[PDB]
């Protein structure tokens, strides 16, 4: 949350992100803005590129291509809102290698 | 039994760095491919050898050692005509239940091709007289996960004569 | 880009993420292969 | 490009607050817009009938 | 206050505090003084290894009341956290496994 | 062999972070630490002793790469 | 800062890699000069110059 | 005996492919059809209605009432979309100029 | 986790037996507690497959004998499956080659069976 | 209740700006973290009653 | 005001109008029989190229007994460009 009376935390604004970019600390920025703030694990289907649940894709009615993925929760909210706006983001996953 | 080429991304934790890389890779591949049936491949037994092993990366996440390893492993998959020798681990009215020796209890021979004295009356009666031989016919695999086994095969026993045992 | 790396929650290509690290583990590339007797 | 179906989002985007202090609740504006759209659809169907 | 600027580019995080500053010349330029009250709230996850085992044991034995110590213990096998304010902290310190 | 032989600060930070994360997960120590309960201090001691078993894989923008050892690079 | 009631934030990283990158790249001893023109910013101040 | 399936893969997203969905794909993706303009029941327990807006089959938004599609709480529920049919088609403003 | 070729090269039971013995001896010489407790199906499948191979006449074999048998059967224009089955089974009786072995028609010739028996028994 | 010992003496106590459930016998938590609405959205959300939302 | 609905409309709503029965006569039946004959004889035609089978398990003596034999039409390479020669 925002306020101290609401038991809120501090906000790393845009300028803080700019400073962290200028320093080049990629892992620190990743830990601050992704790991410690809104980290979540979603299930993405490798066939249609949509978001699944509990390792299952309701769109394709299959679960062989569904894989887990780390993501900020705000990014998943943005993807859901865009899917609500008929702007469907199709995520093409691949191995980290 | 046949060799299968596989490429696996093996993750070794940092507390296994004192061990040799190839030995740990082989152990992890054996632990990951033990008593498991790969679809359209068959039941893998163990690792045969490791052909290609490229560089070992370390990811900014977990921090372990990720290696892409090319290896060959042995699997049990007949060629639709292989002859096997199993033991009768039970019998059902619709068909006998033969199992390869301590290997897999998945062989279900249909009793529809022997001489016209074929019937199982639930008293473990194999067949009326005039180490059990087996002729694999077709392979078949299926999936498991379908909501939020996998190998049986058909077995034939023709009029082989069997001078040793009827 | 950096903005998409920050949004998607992945390490950005700039900074320390431009290169990759390798482990100096005791190994032997292209290990000896077991010879095939039947083939 | 021409829409015939509207994708109503999950409840994660439309939070619902149970205000037990009064005889009411708290629902976002998207829920009210979808309610008005369904009401207009029903009114159009009634006028067509 | 949109999603991109308010929730993607800049977002709020935990394990952070905000306090007024005061001068102190007796500290180095690369050092900063932290109050005891905030230090007991902001926690750092340290993994149990062969080096700092005897230090984490004493930290657990001290408990969340003494300043040098810990607040939560997450086991390696199960991810069920354990609060140090309740239960026998000595048994928890004696049952500290690696990882 | 065409890049700078000096080890940059970004490579230093990343190598130290990776070594600290590894040592925190029960990795073997090669410098015989003496009462260092902080993994980052052990990583810095290994870096100063030039015993970190990590090889930097510098990638060129076109796609080429090159391997450099920590003991081979120059530290400041 | 001027010590006239200004509030400052204090963050604690939750990762060894982030901690090391912060200590190395954002070290106080390693950022004694600004990248704008190389002039040192961390230097003597009032009651120290006098 | 046992089928070999991978537990977890270190998947990394390569690129995001934006696009649009046909009216049939909207029905295929959605789970239930919202046809009632009302959301709540007539009893005194303050429970929502069925096949309407705010139905728990399209996710959850309360800490006490879990989702009906997936048996998980709010922290674990990712949410489910729904499709609402319109009697007459309407121009999409975001693409209207296009 | 994809496979490149499920039928790369067929191998007899002797190679499998040798691999199982080597894995068993490397395990008993490098036994680990946690590695074994993590997955015990490995030990079970290895031991049971080794016991099944021991029940078969696959013992008393060597790579030289396999090479000699292959060179002897190469002059009989037989397919790879027939020689593989003959090596895995080691028939001592002629009836096993007469009826059980497939492709018997126009292949037995009533004279080559004696040579096949003499080669498989040597 | 306790997952290991089975003790049902779980007490709600407020941590340092954190709510969780913990047992007083073994100090093990069973559910940590709570989801609460923000006043930034509270003023935006509109009210719905049961009668109007039933017909 | 329009009434509220508790259940969604049926997936296949009933209609009071039924499709007109098909035309009858010897012509329609002959055309149907000829279309069936074309379906039956066009799959065995060499123009109907089937999916090439691959990944054979083993080679056997019965292969020559089970080898699928079928005549192949020779395309006129004079009219067809040179880029389609095997
Ligand atoms: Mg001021
Ligand atoms: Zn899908
Ligand atoms: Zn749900
Ligand atoms: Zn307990």
């Amino acid at each position: 949350t925002e306020g101290r009376s609401r038991d809120g935390g501090l906000r790393l604004g845009e300028m803080e992100r700019d400073c962290l970019i200028g320093y080049g600390a990629s892992m620190l920025l990743l830990e601050r803005l992704m790991i410690s703030s809104d980290a979540f694990e979603v299930d993405v289907c490798g066939q249609c590129g949509l978001l699944g649940y509990s390792g299952w894709c309701h769109y394709c009615k299959s679960s062989c291509h569904v894989s887990s993925l780390r993501i900020p929760y705000a990014c998943k909210l943005l993807f859901q809102e865009l899917q609500s706006m008929n702007i469907i983001p199709r995520l093409k996953l691949s191995k980290y290698n | 039994f046949v060799l299968v080429e596989m490429v696996d991304t093996v993750r070794i934790p940092p507390w296994q760095f004192e061990r040799k890389l190839n030995d740990s890779i082989a152990e992890e591949l054996n632990k990951k491919l033990a008593n498991k049936v790969v679809y359209n491949v068959g039941l893998c037994i163990c690792l045969f050898d490791i052909t290609k092993l490229e560089d070992a990366y370390v990811f900014p996440g977990d921090g372990a050692s990720h290696t892409k390893v090319h290896f060959r492993c042995v699997v049990f998959h007949p060629f639709l005509d292989e002859i096997l020798i199993g033991k009768i681990k039970g019998c059902s009215p619709e068909g006998v239940h033969v199992s390869l020796g301590f290997f897999d209890d998945i062989l279900i021979p249909p009793e529809s091709l022997q001489q016209p004295a074929k019937f199982d009356e639930a008293e473990q009666v194999w067949v009326w007289e005039y180490g059990e031989e087996i002729r694999f016919r077709v392979v078949d695999e299926s999936f498991v996960d379908t909501s939020p086994y996998t190998l049986v095969g058909s077995i034939s026993e023709p009029g082989l004569g069997l001078l040793s045992w009827w | 880009g950096v903005s998409e790396c920050i949004i998607m929650g992945i390490p950005m290509n700039i900074g320390t993420g431009l290169f990759k690290l390798l482990h100096k583990a005791d190994r032997d590339p292209n290990p000896p292969k077991r010879p095939l007797i039947f083939d | 490009l021409i829409l015939t179906r509207l994708l109503v989002p999950p409840l994660c985007i439309r939070p619902s607050v149970v205000s037990d202090l009064k005889s009411g609740t708290n629902e976002d504006d998207l829920t009210m817009k979808l309610t008005e759209i369904i009401f207009l659809n029903d009114v159009i169907k009634k006028h067509r009938i | 206050q949109g999603r991109f600027r308010g929730n993607l580019s800049g977002k709020r995080v935990d394990f952070s505090g905000r306090t007024v500053i005061s001068p102190d010349p007796n500290l180095r330029i690369d050092e900063v003084a932290v109050p005891v009250h905030v230090a007991k709230i902001l926690t750092f996850p340290e993994k149990v290894n062969k080096a700092n085992i005897n230090f984490l044991r004493k930290l657990v034995q001290n408990g969340p009341e003494v300043h040098p110590g810990a607040n939560f213990i997450q086991q390696r096998h199960t991810q069920m956290k354990r609060f140090l304010k309740y239960g026998n902290r000595e048994k928890m310190a004696q049952e500290l496994k690696y990882g | 062999r065409i890049t700078t032989p000096y080890m940059t600060k970004y490579e230093r930070a990343r190598v130290l972070g990776t070594r600290a994360l590894q040592i925190a997960m029960c990795a073997p120590v090669m410098v015989e630490l003496e009462g260092e309960t902080d993994p980052l201090l052990i990583a810095m001691k290994e870096l100063k002793a030039r015993k970190i078993p990590i090889i930097i894989r510098r990638y060129l923008p076109d796609g080429s790469y090159e391997d450099w050892g920590v003991d081979e690079l120059i530290i400041t | 800062a001027d010590f006239d009631g200004d509030e400052m934030n204090l963050h604690l990283p939750q990762t060894e890699e982030a901690k090391a990158e912060a200590l190395v790249l954002m070290g106080t001893k390693a950022n004694l000069v600004t990248p704008r023109n190389g002039e040192p910013l961390i230097a003597a101040i009032q009651d120290f110059l006098t | 005996k046992e089928q070999f399936r991978e537990t977890d893969v270190a998947k990394k997203i390569s690129h995001i492919c934006f696009g649009m969905k046909s009216p049939e794909e909207m029905r295929q993706q959605a789970h239930i059809q919202v046809v009632s303009k009302n959301l709540y029941s007539q009893d005194n327990q303050h429970a929502p209605l069925l096949y309407g807006v705010l139905d728990h089959r399209m996710g959850t938004s309360e800490k006490d009432r879990p989702c009906e599609t997936c048996g998980k709480n709010l922290a674990d529920c990712l949410g489910h979309y729904g499709y609402i049919d319109l009697e007459l088609p309407c121009f999409h403003v975001g693409y209207f100029r296009a | 986790m994809e496979v490149k070729d499920a039928n790369s090269a067929l191998l007899s039971n002797y190679e499998v037996f040798q691999l199982l013995t080597d894995l068993k001896e490397q395990r008993k010489e490098s036994g680990k507690n946690k590695h074994s407790s993590g997955q015990q199906n490995l030990n079970t499948i290895t031991y049971e497959t080794l016991k099944y191979i021991s029940k078969t006449p696959c013992r008393h074999q060597s790579p030289e004998i396999v090479r000699e048998f292959l060179t002897a059967l190469k002059s009989h224009k037989l397919t790879k499956a027939e020689k593989l089955q003959l090596l895995n089974h080691r028939p001592v009786t002629a009836v096993e080659i007469q009826l059980m072995v497939e492709e018997s028609e126009e292949r037995l010739t009533e004279e080559q069976i004696e040579a096949l028996l003499h080669t498989v028994t040597s | 209740r306790c997952p290991d010992c089975g003790s049902t003496e779980l007490v709600e106590d407020s941590h340092y700006s954190q709510s969780q459930l913990v047992c007083s016998d073994c100090g093990c938590v069973v559910t940590e973290g709570v989801l609460t609405t923000t006043f930034s959205d509270e003023g935006n959300l509109r009210e719905v009653t049961y009668s109007r939302s039933t017909g | 005001l329009p009434d509220v609905v508790l259940k969604p409309p049926p997936l296949f709503p009933d209609t009071d109008y039924k499709p007109v029965p098909l035309k009858t006569g010897e012509g329609e039946e002959y055309m149907l029989a000829l279309k069936q004959e074309l379906r039956e004889t066009m799959k065995r035609m060499p123009y109907f190229i089937e999916t090439p089978e691959e990944r054979q398990d083993i080679e056997r003596y019965s292969k020559r007994y089970m080898k699928v034999y079928k005549e192949e039409w020779i395309p006129d390479w004079r009219r067809l460009p040179r880029e389609m020669m095997p």
